[PDB]
């Protein structure tokens, strides 16, 4: 689910998966 | 960014752990 194209709703779900209780920083505008 | 890595691009496992904290 990690090797496509991932956009908005898509790619912040992505993170979400692979982080787990990590979590992450989205910053599109970076 | 993580916009051009990813979404305008095909995006990896290894890309998307760089964002985790």
């Amino acid at each position: 689910f990690v090797n496509q194209h991932l956009c908005g709703s898509h790619l912040v779900e992505a993170l979400y998966l692979v982080c787990g209780e990590r979590g992450f920083f989205y910053t599109p505008k970076a | 960014g993580i916009v051009e890595q990813c979404c305008t691009s095909i995006c990896s496992l290894y890309q998307l752990e760089n964002y985790c904290n």
